[PDB]
RNA sequence: CAGUCAAGCGUUCAUAGCGACAUUGCUUUUUGAUUCUUCGAUGUCGGCUCUUCCUAUCAUACCGAAGCAGAAUUCGGUAAGCGUUGGAUUGUUCACCCACUAAUAGGGAACGUGAGCUGGGUUUAGACCGUCGUGAGACAGGUUAGUUUUACCCUACUGAUGAAUGUUACCGCAAUAGUAAUUGAACUUAGUACGAGAGGAACAGUUCAUUCGGAUAAUUGGUUUUUGCGGCUGUCUGAUCAGGCAUUGCCGCGAAGCUACCAUCCGCUGGAUUAUGGCUGAACGCCUCUAAGUCAGAAUCCAUGCUAGAACGCGGUGAUUUC
RNA sequence: UCUUAAGGUAGCCAAAUGCCUCGUCAUCUAAUUAGUGACGCGCAUGAAUGGAUUAACGAGAUUCCCACUGUCCCUAUCUAC
RNA sequence: UGAACAGCCUCUAGUUGAUAGAAUAAUGUAGAUAAGGGAAGUCGGCAAAAUAGAUCCGUAACUUCGGGAUAAGGAUUGGCU
C-alpha cells in the first residue's frame, strides 16, 4: 500500500483511485483527482498552471 | 400466443408488497437456536450507522491467485453505544404460538428511555413508572411471584434492553427500544443473569468478536412515487411511442379480465425492512482509549472519525463496529444486528482478518490527507496560523 | 482457460472495429461473436481485458478477410479495476491475432500487454513486449 | 402426435435403434365444412414491452435400456423449479444463413396485448408500369406518399390515510398470503479409470464465472440550478472594482444528493417424497422391491430463513383528567 | 400456310413491368428474399399509346462508405411548466 | 456587435396585460448532458448530434464545355505595441 506521487502535479496516490490514460510506450503516468487528469486530457501542458508542487519547486515559491 | 423471446421476469416474487414498515426500527423475526449448554449471552445488538469508510487486509485464501497479499474493500462503520438493560420479557408456548406471559422492569428508567412512552415529553407530566416503583418498597415482593412465574413457565425468555443516545452525535433524545433473546443456560440462569444486570451496562465485547458471522437488521432508505423503471428494472418503451415510454407497455391479457399481481407497477420504492446475510466482522473497537484507526502495520496515532468527522452523523467516541459490505439503510439509521443463526463452517468464516491501513481522508469531496500533521508537514506554513 | 479471470467489465460490444497491434498482416478487427456470456432479451454481447472472442478484418491484407477467424483483445478502453483497487484504462482498444488454441499468426505484437492476459493464454505473453 | 399386431432392416437375431401391408385414438398451435353469436360498429396483420399457464422435455436434477470398452450419441421415466441469445434480407407470421452457449423445445391466454406504442404491408381518395376490355374500369400482378380520437367515472393492481372494540403509547405472537436463486468452466483428481492404441473420464476439495434478485454510494464515471469558483464574447451602468440581459449567454473544474453488473456486498439447511435401486416375506412349500411394514433417493413438496401482517386474529405493560 | 397485319426491327430488362422467383452467375457481408452489373423463347418490355445514356437539378424512392450521435448495449441525472 | 432590416443589448415611445401561493412524487410537455461501443434497435440514419463565418493552397469521374464546386480534402482566426 506504499504511496506514489502523481504525475500531473506531484501528490501523494493513496490506494483507491488513479488514472493512467497511458501512452504507447508505457510511460505509465498516474493522477490523483479527475481534475488532474482531465486537465491532462486536453494537453494542459504541465508547466504552466500555477498551483502546482512542481510549481512549488520551480516558480521557487514556498522554499 | 406464446411469447415470441422468452426471457426472466423482473424483480423478486418473495418482496412483495413493497411498502412502508410498520416502524422506523426494523423488527427481528428469527433467533439462533436455544442451546442450553453454552454460558448465557446476548444473540442482538442496537447500533446506528454511522458511515463506511476504506480499509486494506490480507488475502489469505488457499488456491486464490494471490496468498498473504494485500487487497481493498469497503467497510461500515456503525456507532453502537453500550446497551442498558431494564426488564425481560417471559414468552410462553401456546398452540396458537408464542404468547406475552407477563414483563418485569427496573427500579430507575432513564429519562431516554421514559421519552420513548411520550409523545409531547415538555407537556408531558412525566408520571410514567410512578406507582410501579412502589412494588419494590418494602421487600420488592411485588416481582419475586412474577420472577417465579417466570421461572416456572415461560420456556422461552428475552430480556428487554434501550440504548444511551445521550453519548451520540445525533440530537434525537430518545432511547429506541428492542427486544434481545438470551441463549445458554436454563431458564433459572437466564432470568438470574437478566435480574443481575438489572439499571446495569452490557459492552459490545462480551456480544461479538472478530472473525466472526453478523448479520444485520434494518429499514432502508426511502425514494417516494417511482415509476417501473427504477421500481423494477423493466425495458422502457422506444422513443417514438405516444403519452410517454416510462412505463409497462402490456399489464395483462384480456382473459383473465384483472391485472396480474406479478406484472410489476408503480408504486413506492425503499424504507422497507430488509435482510443482509454473511457479513463479515474485520474488527471491534473500544470508544475509551485512542488508535481506533491504528493497527500494527500503520501505528499513526489517528482515530477512527475521517477529516471533519462523518458526513451528516459527526464523530465517533464510543464502541463501534466495522463490517464489510454496506449495511441496508442510510446513515444515522439505526440497525440492530443479529448473530448467525447456522454454524457456517465451511472455508468463507473460518478465516482470520489483520486490518493493515485504515483510510481516515476527507470523505466530504475528495480529501487526500488522513491527519492534521501530515497536512502540516505536506502544506507547510499558512496565513491563516499567523 | 487455464485460470479463472475475474469479473468482467465490458465496453467492447458487437459491431466495434478495433485496431492490430502483431505481426500478421491484420489491420483492424470486427467484432462479431463472443462467447463466454449467456442469454439475455437484448443484450448486445461485449467484451473485456482478454476473452476468445472471434473477428473478421475490414483493412488489410487482402486473404486475410471473408472467413470467421479467432482473435484475442489485449487492451481495453474502459476502465478496469484489480482488487488491490486501482482504476486502469488503455489509451486504444487493441488485439493479437490468434488461433482456437491460442497459437502465433504473426511474429510479435506491438505495445504494452495487460498483465491478466499474461496470467491468461501464455503464448501472446510469451511473444509480448512489456507487460502491465 | 401417441398405442396394438408382425413380413422384415439391423452380418446370426422383433421391439438396442427402426418397421411396410393395416387398425384403434388423442389436442385444436395449420387449413377445412355450417353460419349459432356480432353488420343503430368486439378497431383487422406483423413487430417492441410485459404477466401467467400446458407438457407432446432442448438443456439442468435424479434414474433405466443399448451390438453403452471410454468419450460422444440414441430411446424412455419422475419432472415446469429455472433457462431457452445476439445478428444480414424480407412488413413479415413462415423460411434460410453467421456465431455463441447447456440448448437457442413446442404452444395458449378474443390467431394475448392500438383509450400501451409503431403504420411497412393489407385496406379509401393521388399517381405509374404490364395484361384484359372500343370504352368508362378490373387485376387474391408490381411500386411511391397517405390524420391511428378520449379516462376524470366502476371494478382490479401498485401504493397510502382511515371512524368504530374504553382512550393513548411501547414491546410483541402469527393464521393467512408470496417466496429464489439457476447454470457452466478451470487446477488437483488425471493423461487416471476404461481402451490395444488412437482416444479418454466421473465423485470429493479449491478458484471462480452466465443470468436474475435484494440493498448501499467509501472508492471511479455520469448528472450541474451549489449557478460554487475561474476564464471568454456582444450590449448597457462616464472609466476601474463590482455588475444586468442574451428564455440556464458559452467553456473548464465542480462540493452535496441521485445513480450506474459503468460501482460494491450478499443470495441458508433440515425433514418428507416422485422416478429408480434395495430387505424380509407368501400368494405360487421355490422365486419375488409389495400384498402388510420398511431403507436410500430429484432443481419435487413442506419446514429453517425473508417480506406484508386478519385495518372485525390475539397477549403483556405505564399513566388513565381533584377544577 | 392461314382470319387478317406483319410476326418485335433498332433498343432494354426479373427494370416501377417476371406467376414460376428467394430465377442463374459475379461483387458487396461473418451471414443478405436487400443493392449493383450481366444471362432473356420476356405469363405480359419496346420505339410520338415513344426506348437509352443522360450534363445540372429534385422537402421523389432504394442500396453502399467516413465522422457523428442514448436508436440501442443500459439506463441514470438537471431545469421551466 | 455585426457584410446585412440575420440573432442579441441599449436610446425615443409603449407595456408590466395572461387567476396566485406553498410544496418539487411518478408519469408527462419543452431545453440539454452522459465514460466505452458507433446504427449492432428500428421497414427505414426516425429524432438528436456531427462540419458550419472569413482568409490562403488545392479540388476528381462526366459533360451539352456553361457546370459539378463551398466538391472532397489541409493551415490560421484573441489582445496589446
Amino acid at each position: 500500500m506504499k504511496v506514489e506521487i502523481d504525475s500531473f502535479s506531484g501528490a501523494k496516490i493513496y490506494p483507491g483511485r488513479g488514472t493512467l490514460f497511458v501512452r504507447g510506450d508505457s510511460k505509465i503516468f498516474r493522477f490523483q483527482n479527475s481534475k488532474s487528469a482531465s486537465l491532462f486530457k486536453q494537453r494542459k501542458n504541465p508547466r504552466r498552471i500555477a498551483w502546482t508542487v512542481l510549481f512549488r519547486k520551480h516558480h521557487k515559491k514556498g522554499i | 400466443s406464446h411469447r415470441k423471446y422468452e426471457a426472466p421476469r423482473h424483480g423478486h416474487l418473495g418482496f412483495l408488497p413493497r411498502k412502508r414498515a410498520a416502524s422506523i426500527r426494523a423488527r427481528v423475526k428469527a433467533f439462533p437456536k436455544d442451546d442450553r449448554s453454552k454460558p448465557v449471552a446476548l444473540t442482538s445488538f442496537l447500533g446506528y450507522k454511522a458511515g463506511m469508510t476504506t480499509i486494506v487486509r490480507d488475502l489469505d485464501r488457499p488456491g486464490s491467485k494471490f496468498h498473504k497479499r494485500e487487497v481493498v474493500e469497503a467497510v461500515t462503520v456503525v456507532d453502537t453505544p453500550p446497551v442498558v438493560v431494564v426488564g425481560v420479557v417471559g414468552y410462553v408456548e401456546t398452540p396458537r404460538g408464542l404468547r406475552s406471559l407477563t414483563t418485569v422492569w427496573a427500579e430507575h428508567l432513564s429519562d431516554e428511555v421514559k421519552r420513548r412512552f411520550y409523545k409531547n415529553w415538555y407537556k408531558s407530566k412525566k408520571k410514567a413508572f410512578t406507582k410501579y416503583s412502589a412494588k419494590y418498597a418494602q421487600d420488592g415482593a411485588g416481582i419475586e411471584r412474577e420472577l417465579a412465574r417466570i421461572k416456572k413457565y415461560a420456556s422461552v425468555v428475552r430480556v428487554l434492553v434501550h440504548t444511551q443516545i445521550r453519548k451520540t452525535p445525533l440530537a434525537q433524545k430518545k432511547a429506541h427500544l428492542a427486544e434481545i433473546q438470551l441463549n445458554g443456560g436454563s431458564i433459572s440462569e437466564k432470568v438470574d443473569w437478566a435480574r443481575e444486570h438489572f439499571e446495569k451496562t452490557v459492552a459490545v465485547d462480551s456480544v461479538f468478536e472478530q472473525n466472526e458471522m453478523i448479520d444485520a437488521i434494518a429499514v432502508t432508505k426511502g425514494h417516494g412515487f417511482e415509476g417501473v423503471t427504477h421500481r423494477w428494472g423493466t425495458k422502457k418503451l422506444p422513443r417514438k411511442t405516444h403519452r410517454g415510454l416510462r412505463k409497462v407497455a402490456c399489464i395483462g391479457a384480456w382473459h383473465p379480465a384483472h391485472v396480474m399481481w406479478s406484472v410489476a407497477r408503480a408504486g413506492q420504492r425503499g424504507y422497507h425492512s430488509r435482510t443482509s446475510i454473511n457479513h463479515k466482522i474485520y474488527r471491534v473497537g473500544k470508544g475509551d482509549d485512542e488508535a481506533n484507526g491504528a493497527t500494527s502495520f500503520d501505528r499513526t496515532k489517528k482515530t477512527i472519525t475521517p477529516m471533519g468527522g462523518f458526513v451528516h452523523y459527526g464523530e465517533i467516541k464510543n464502541d463501534f463496529i466495522m463490517v464489510k459490505g454496506c449495511i441496508p439503510g442510510n446513515r444515522k439509521r439505526i440497525v440492530t444486528l443479529r448473530k448467525s443463526l447456522y454454524t457456517n463452517t465451511s472455508r468463507k468464516a473460518l478465516e482470520e482478518v489483520s486490518l493493515k491501513w485504515i483510510d481516515t481522508a476527507s470523505k466530504f469531496g475528495k480529501g487526500r490527507f488522513q491527519t492534521p500533521a501530515e497536512k502540516h508537514a505536506f502544506m507547510g506554513t499558512l496565513k491563516k496560523d499567523l | 482457460a487455464q485460470g479463472t479471470k475475474f469479473r468482467i467489465s465490458l465496453g467492447l460490444p458487437v459491431g466495434a472495429i478495433m485496431n492490430c497491434a502483431d505481426n500478421s498482416g491484420a489491420r483492424n478487427l470486427y467484432i462479431i461473436a463472443v462467447k463466454g456470456s449467456g442469454s439475455r432479451l437484448n443484450r448486445l454481447p461485449a467484451a473485456s481485458l482478454g476473452d476468445m472472442v472471434m473477428a473478421t478484418v475490414k483493412k488489410g491484407k487482402p486473404e486475410l478477410r471473408k472467413k470467421v477467424m479467432p482473435a484475442i483483445v489485449v487492451r481495453q478502453a474502459k476502465s478496469w479495476r484489480r482488487r488491490d483497487g486501482v482504476f486502469l484504462y488503455f489509451e486504444d482498444n487493441a488485439g493479437v491475432i490468434a488461433n482456437p488454441k491460442g497459437e502465433m499468426k504473426g511474429s510479435a505484437i506491438t505495445g504494452p500487454v495487460g498483465k491478466e492476459c499474461a496470467d491468461l493464454w501464455p503464448r501472446v505473453a510469451s511473444n509480448s513486449g512489456v507487460v502491465v
